[PDB]
RNA sequence: AGAGUUAAAUUAUAACUAAGCUGUAAAAAGCCCUAGUUAAAAUAAAAUAACCCACGAAAGUGACUCUAAUAAUCCUGACACACGAUAGCUAGGACCCAAACUGGGAUUAGAUACCCCACUAUGCCUAGCCCUAAACCCAAAUAGUUACAUAACAAAACUA
């Protein structure tokens, strides 16, 4: 009979989960310049997790859709395109300094 | 739609190059696909240059092809493709759009992994 | 924005070195090898102007790895290649060893100009396999 | 091989200091891992003997990423104490 | 009387609910140079370094603007049973008790 | 509705006659899928012509 | 499991150019039908992604594409049935590179080894065998519990 216990609800204050900057977005094998945005501009590498910062899944998307991208040839494999190293960056690595 | 057609092409003229897509979507509409549509990516310098049917090419010409075909009918059409004198490379592709978004709910948090080794006073 | 480093084969970069556009530089190759070193300095138009090696040189079986050894072979290359008139130079090492950065400084201390660095070494993406490792 | 010559692995020297700019490629390629992937394709490794590499160094990695974050926690308390001789 | 749950209830503790970035008043109780340790009344007090804006203003026994950002410093670390707890909670200063 | 968006598209279908029209429309209006991102989700499509 | 495909690297083989090139702790032998550069199929092997931990019963599986496709309304179960890394055997292809064997070269008291250099069975494919591993996560399967409880060490203790 004590009407200032505690109730036995859910977390109001609970903080929305973050999100991989491709959240719900559509990774296709088509848009190069997107793909080209996590490859390394010098080598041509593809960029770890913990550059990119992705969910599981959407690297892993990523990456197929860069392999795919490389052997169709819409996408070259040893440099970044010239075209799109002007574009914005995603990735946190700091080459120079 | 079901399958993608990636098609680069020999950079040619427009009437030719009108004649080899033309003649593709024959040979596809004879194995019996169903077309849905054609977007032209435009001629673009290849990524690097591609040695097929005994020229090294340096440009092309990028197509896509979206249709409807049978299951048994995809290696004839690859096959048709492979013997054509024009084609710089083909390929097919199950069409991105059956494949199916499932909502990144986000980032489920990991937490430090616990209970590994015992409880020992060591040292 | 100053010195983007990748000049594109595009015309959209007017950048002239002796009123020279970067694809008719002179490209010095550079091989350094654990046991050696060569410089082969060539033409845009890929007809050799200039070759040191550390053996050409007159090191011989061990001495020659060495980075001294580097800088001396580049020297003289350079001595070769300035008597045909080069004075800028895109260098590419190859491979990696000892005398890379001795043998780039050895065209510049060699009085020869430098633009460029980029490395191609040979990269498998596995192909084909090395030889055994060594104790066993 | 058949990709554009000149575009991949390429800085190109500013104000002609070479020394600089050789060290900024060398950056590069050993941000990327391709100077540990040259050293290491030197010679063979086999498969097993390649696992255990794999798995002492993130074992490795481990470690340091949790001590470095531990170290960087306790940091404040590096603050020169005020309770001294109590 | 009051039923210690009721306590609970209405406490300016409970009130705030999360910790972060809330906007707290604190009091300066001991001072070491450039460190200012200031109880906000929460559990554990915090630490403070003096800002270069009016220096000598901040003394043993002042009051102070908080931005709480912790109300206690914790981790649990590789091969831990229990976390490990820094006896701190962590702010912000932002100015002195602006009046 | 499945059925009904296929009986839409197949108005818009590519027919052994259209091949005359489809093609010559298909090198007179390239379309590109390229496409970018913002590191706050945001995309930029290709800069307007 | 099929069928199709190739980006990096390497090699034939030409064009130039220089006499060396390779190789170690140091050398020697070896090769100059060598080396650097520029071209370039086949064969073989699949950087980064992977700080991921998925798929398979296990062995195993991480270049690309398409086809086929992952038993059981789900307890245990063999000497029965079907599979089973490497190496090996049989027949036919393949041969870039690696490489037991072997022949040179050093080292050494000796050196049948460790280091160097060549080159072979063999790794590769197709078909058939062989059925072994530190085949080990040395931790049986299926339901449970965290009660009771520290031989030692290691991956904490136990029911049915
Ligand atoms: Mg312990
Ligand atoms: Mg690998
Ligand atoms: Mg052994
Ligand atoms: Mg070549
Ligand atoms: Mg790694
Ligand atoms: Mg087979
Ligand atoms: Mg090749
Ligand atoms: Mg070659
Ligand atoms: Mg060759
Ligand atoms: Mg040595
Ligand atoms: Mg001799
Ligand atoms: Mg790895
Ligand atoms: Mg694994
Ligand atoms: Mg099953
Ligand atoms: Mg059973
Ligand atoms: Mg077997
Ligand atoms: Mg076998
Ligand atoms: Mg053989
Ligand atoms: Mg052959
Ligand atoms: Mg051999
Ligand atoms: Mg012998
Ligand atoms: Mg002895
Ligand atoms: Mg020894
Ligand atoms: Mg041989
Ligand atoms: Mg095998
Ligand atoms: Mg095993
Ligand atoms: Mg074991
Ligand atoms: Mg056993
Ligand atoms: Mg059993
Ligand atoms: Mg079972
Ligand atoms: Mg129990
Ligand atoms: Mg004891
Ligand atoms: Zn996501």
């Amino acid at each position: 009979s004590n009407e200032d216990l505690p109730v036995p609800m859910e977390n109001p204050y609970k903080e929305p989960l973050k999100k991989c900057i491709l959240c719900e977005k559509h990774v296709d094998y088509k848009n190069v310049q997107l793909l080209s945005q996590f490859i390394s501009p010098f080598t041509g590498c593809i960029y770890g997790r913990h550059i990119t910062g992705l969910c599981g899944k959407k690297q892993k998307e990523i990456t197929k859709a860069i392999k795919r991208a490389q052997i169709l040839g819409f996408m070259p494999v040893t440099y970044k395109d010239p075209a799109y190293l002007k574009d914005p960056k995603v990735c946190n690595i700091k080459y120079r300094e | 739609p079901r399958y993608e057609l990636a098609l680069i092409l020999k950079a040619m003229q427009r009437p030719e190059t009108a004649a080899a897509l033309k003649r593709t979507l024959e040979a596809l509409m004879d194995r019996g696909a169903v077309v849905r549509n054609l977007e032209n990516l435009g001629e673009r310098m290849l990524p690097y240059k591609i040695s097929a049917h005994n020229q090294r090419h340096s440009r092309g010409g990028y197509f896509l092809v979206d249709f409807y075909a049978p299951a048994t009918t995809v290696e004839s059409m690859m096959e048709h493709l492979s013997r054509d004198i024009d084609v710089i490379r083909p390929n097919i592709v199950k069409h991105p759009l059956t494949q199916e978004v499932k909502e990144c709910e986000g980032i489920v948090p990991v937490p430090l992994e616990e209970k590994l080794y015992s409880t020992k006073k060591r040292k | 924005s100053f010195s983007i480093y990748p000049p594109i084969p595009g015309q959209e970069n007017s950048l002239r070195w002796a009123g020279k556009k970067f694809e008719e530089i002179p490209i010095a190759h550079i091989k350094a090898s654990y046991n050696n070193t060569q410089i082969q300095v060539v033409s845009a138009a890929h007809q050799p102007l200039a070759h040191a090696s550390c053996g050409t040189e007159g090191f011989r079986n061990a001495k020659k790895g060495t980075g001294i050894a580097a800088q001396t072979a580049g020297i003289a290359a350079a001595a070769k290649a300035t008597g045909k008139g080069v004075t800028h130079v895109r260098v590419v090492v190859k491979g990696l060893g000892p005398g890379r950065l001795s043998a780039i400084k050895g065209l510049t201390m060699g009085g020869l100009e430098v633009i460029s660095i980029t490395d191609n070494t040979p990269i498998p993406h596995n192909g084909c396999r090395p030889r055994k490792a060594r104790r066993l | 091989a058949n990709h554009l010559k000149f575009i991949a692995r390429t800085v190109m020297v500013q104000e002609g200091n070479v020394e600089g700019a050789y060290r900024t490629l060398n950056r590069i390629l050993t941000m990327d891992g391709l100077i540990e992937d040259i050293k290491r394709r030197r010679y063979y490794e086999k498969p097993c003997r390649r696992r255990q590499r794999e798995s002492y160094e993130t074992c490795r990695r481990i470690y340091n990423m949790e001590m470095a974050r531990k170290i960087n926690f306790l940091m404040r308390k590096n603050r020169a104490d005020p309770w001294q001789g109590c | 009387v009051e039923s210690f749950a009721s306590m609970l209830r209405h406490s300016p503790l409970t009130q705030m609910g999360p910790a972060k970035n809330k906007l707290v008043i604190g009091q300066i109780f001991h001072i070491v140079e450039d460190d200012l340790y200031i109880d906000f009344g929460g559990k554990f007090h915090c630490v403070c370094k003096r800002p270069e804006v009016d220096g000598e203003k901040y003394q043993k026994g002042t009051r102070v603007r908080l931005r709480l950002l912790d109300l206690e410093l914790t981790s649990r670390f590789l091969g831990a049973t229990t976390d490990t707890t820094i006896l701190e909670a962590d702010a912000v200063l932002l100015g002195l008790q602006e009046s | 509705q499945e059925v009904l968006q296929l009986q839409e598209e197949a108005k818009t279908f590519i027919t052994r006659e259209n091949l005359e029209a489809r093609v010559e429309e298909a090198l007179d209006s390239p379309k590109s899928y390229n496409w970018a991102i913002t590191r706050e989700g945001l995309v930029v499509r290709p800069q307007q012509k």
